[PDB]
């Protein structure tokens, strides 16, 4: 479980761009498709041509459940549960693309927010982001 | 692995532009703290025990500076990253046994140091590009396997 | 990669004894069972909806005899792995987009199948020549990739 | 999470090893020396040639403290605490080496006890193994 440390950290993060979330998560999925173009078979459904308005929801959607998640840190599971049942029961998301939408989101950090995004806290929000992505997962395991 | 034009102008522009030394010492400091058994390579270098510790070690920082430097020399032909890793490879593989997979940290690594570094310019195009070269330096590294 | 006569005679002789049908059948359902996310890539094979349905579902059999056949052509020559393999990583990577994580899997699986059915005679030796095939083959099928 | 079949599976498993974990154990050790090499660099304090007492005796340790957390299934974590301190902050062992050795585990069952090694009893037993796994990598999380 993330240490006491960790979760601080979580909360310092989201409690300064927690308004920014929304957007950063549109393009946390935007450099996700662009840089690891085989998830795009994901989402035949949508439209994902760049600057899609499909694209920009729904990563603004990624986005508030992880916020959702920082707010309630001490129980992900509990928080994320419709959502884990959908992942890997449903859709049956490969789980090595967690990881990668997970890295665009620290890129995304780094992008816009260098100075908060220390060693310390790019620690903390790697086993967050993995954290998430383990709970999406979990009936696989 | 094939490069277009557009992928070799985002690598050669940012090698350009990017503080190696900075750069080098961040990617390999964060690689230490984000991924703490990768110390276990590095136990000559001293103090590892905390991330000031890991970021103010002169040890580390000189490190990581020879490894950017090494990725300059995948920038530089990227035709022939094969043959650039091969040395590095036996090292890496035969000597030092890292797993392959740790390659690929660092290269998230060293992306993410870019990010911060080059901000807005780090284009999701850009992005693509860097994951790409490190991706393929990480490669030409695990090759003395499989 | 080198072939030692040693590692082809441990692969060859294994190899000759193996029933293709049941070792595939074996483990294709093993795949879907044991790592359920790869159902996705198998949705025209109908009733995949328990671990007793993949068991009995003969499209999974047909198809698991495929894969273990292909590997066969992998065994007959050792050496050209990778041209053997080209056109499936078309097919694999291009078409299907299936994670090279997966073939590792598989290979796995196929170790795990193997040690079962020929049990005292899948010794250490033979268990180290047969996960290097495995990871040949998985490298050669991630071609079109990095 | 582990399912009441799947710890059904794995105490069966451990049952019909019996007293034989020892010895499946130094077996398993053996095989992961010789099919990934690159392990032995985590024991240069041991003599690792073939046939040798000390991996066998290792192999030993391994095994207790699987049948521990088999015997201890609802809780793990508790089970094999101090054993995850050892690993991840002492020793630094690669995580990618605890799916080797997992692994190693599971063809040495296979070798052993071929008609228990079911499709289902895989499944159940690879996700044991990937339990303690993760028990013992916490630390770095
Ligand atoms: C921690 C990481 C992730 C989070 C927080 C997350 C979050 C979400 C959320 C909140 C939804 C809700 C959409 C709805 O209710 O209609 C969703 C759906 C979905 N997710 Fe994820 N997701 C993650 C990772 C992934 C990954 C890695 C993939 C595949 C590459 C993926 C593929 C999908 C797909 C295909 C849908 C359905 C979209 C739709 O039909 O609208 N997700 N995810
Ligand atoms: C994947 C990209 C990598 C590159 C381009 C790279 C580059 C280099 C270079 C240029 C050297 C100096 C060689 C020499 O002095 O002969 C070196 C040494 C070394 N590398 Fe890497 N490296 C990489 C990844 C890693 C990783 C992931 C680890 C461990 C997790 C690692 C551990 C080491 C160690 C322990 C040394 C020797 C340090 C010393 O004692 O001087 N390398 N590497
Ligand atoms: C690594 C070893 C593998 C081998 C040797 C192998 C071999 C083959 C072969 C021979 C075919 C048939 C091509 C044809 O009929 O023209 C095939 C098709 C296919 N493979 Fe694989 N495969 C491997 C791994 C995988 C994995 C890991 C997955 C997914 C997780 C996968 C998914 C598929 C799918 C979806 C098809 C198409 C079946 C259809 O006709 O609908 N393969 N493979
Ligand atoms: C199934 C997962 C594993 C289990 C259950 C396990 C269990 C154990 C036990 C019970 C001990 C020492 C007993 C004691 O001091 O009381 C030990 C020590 C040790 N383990 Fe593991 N281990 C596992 C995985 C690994 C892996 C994957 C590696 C490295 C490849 C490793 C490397 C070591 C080393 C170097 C020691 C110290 C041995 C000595 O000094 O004699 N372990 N482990």
């Amino acid at each position: 479980v993330l240490s006491a440390n960790d979760k601080s950290n979580v909360k310092a993060v989201f409690a300064k761009i927690g308004g920014q979330a929304g957007d950063l998560g549109g393009e946390a999925l935007e450099r996700l498709f662009i840089t690891y173009p085989q998830t795009k078979t994901y989402f035949p459904h949508f439209d994902l041509s760049h600057g899609s308005a499909q694209i920009k929801g729904h990563g603004k959607k990624v986005a508030e459940a992880l916020v959702e998640a920082a707010n309630h840190i001490d129980d992900i599971a509990g928080a994320l549960s419709k959502l884990s049942d959908l992942h890997a029961q449903k859709l049956r998301v490969d789980p090595v693309n967690f990881k990668l939408l997970g890295h665009c989101f620290l890129v995304v950090v780094a992008v816009h927010f260098p100075s908060l995004l220390t060693p310390e806290v790019h620690a903390s929000l790697d086993k967050f982001v993995l954290a998430v992505g383990t709970v999406l997962t979990a009936k696989y395991r | 692995v094939h490069w277009s034009a557009e992928e070799k102008q985002l690598i050669t522009s940012i090698w350009g532009k990017v503080n190696v030394a900075d750069c080098g010492a961040e990617a390999l400091a964060r690689l230490l703290i984000v991924y703490p058994w990768t110390q276990r390579f590095f136990s000559s270098f001293g103090n590892l025990s905390s991330a000031t510790a890991i970021s103010g070690n002169p040890n580390v920082k000189a490190h990581g500076k020879k490894v950017l430097t090494s990725f300059g020399d995948a920038v530089k032909n990227l035709d022939n990253i094969k043959g650039t890793f091969a040395q590095l490879s036996e090292l890496h593989c035969d000597k030092l046994h890292v797993d392959p997979e740790n390659f690929r940290l660092l290269g998230d690594i060293l992306v993410i140091i870019l990010a911060a570094h080059f901000g807005k310019d780090f284009t999701p195009e850009c992005q693509a590009a860097w994951q790409k070269l490190v991706r393929v330096v990480a490669h030409a590294l695990a090759r003395k396997y499989h």
